């Protein structure tokens, strides 16, 4: 299973951001509104292959999850479908990004401002996002925005979609992968 | 579903989905209510799940 793939809680299904490691202890990332209230992820809308449970859960204010793999025979590849990720970044205005969702597959797009704040309402508003021209659609959440083999972001939420265009916002890895001491491989 | 607190300038991307009355599956409750609002409240829940 590798970033874009999709993931499936009680509640519904989102996709895996980045896989990522501290030791030897394996994890994935995703979106923080996804981890929230999880506790357990299937690989299959069957429930039949577990992944793991949640570790941790920042939604809102920030948007970012991570969960422990339980399973030990499934591959874990340090890449995004088949692009490998060798280091993280911190996204820059104008940069040209790329994403992978478990619904929509793969679309690319360029950062068009950082520091964004998005309401989603009823409380849960999100800070220091990235905005890019990408369309994401529902399932598409937690999925990895990247720029060639360096990390990025992971999916949130935005508007619009795939068809007619749309506005995503990204939740910086950088900060992610600092608050959990783990690291891309 | 509730969409009197719509419309949202922004959805979560999670999937979790409705039936509207135009036998369109939503991806979830915000990207639902968005297009009720959007309709001027002519769409209509069909039934959880999808279509």
């Amino acid at each position: 299973i590798s970033g874009g793939d999709a993931i499936y809680s009680s509640t519904g299904r989102c996709s895996l951001g980045f896989n990522v490691r501290s030791g030897s202890t394996y994890y994935f990332l995703t979106a923080g509104h996804c981890t929230d209230g999880a506790t357990t992820w299937w690989a299959n809308s069957a429930r039949t292959t577990v992944l793991g449970t949640t570790s941790g859960s920042s939604f809102p204010n920030n948007d970012y999850g991570i969960v422990r793999y339980t399973n030990t025979t499934i591959p874990k590849d340090g890449t995004v479908g088949g692009q490998d990720i060798t280091s993280a970044a911190n996204a820059t205005v104008g940069m040209a990004v790329t994403r992978r969702g478990s619904t929509t597959g793969t679309h690319s797009g360029s950062v068009t401002a950082l520091n964004a704040t998005v309401n989603y309402g009823g409380g849960d508003v999100v800070y220091g996002m990235i905005r890019t021209n990408v369309c994401a659609e529902p399932g598409d959440s937690g999925g990895p925005l990247y720029s060639g083999t360096r990390a990025i972001g992971l999916t949130s939420g935005g508007s619009g979609n795939c068809s007619s265009g749309g506005t995503t916002f990204f939740q910086p890895v950088t900060e992610a992968l600092v608050a959990y001491g783990v690291s891309v491989y | 579903v509730d969409c009197s607190e719509y419309p949202k300038p922004a959805c979560t991307s999670e999937y979790r989905p409705l039936c509207g009355s135009d036998n369109k599956t939503y991806g979830n409750k915000c990207n639902f209510c968005n297009a009720v609002v959007e309709s001027n409240g002519t769409l209509t829940l069909s039934h959880f799940g999808k279509c």
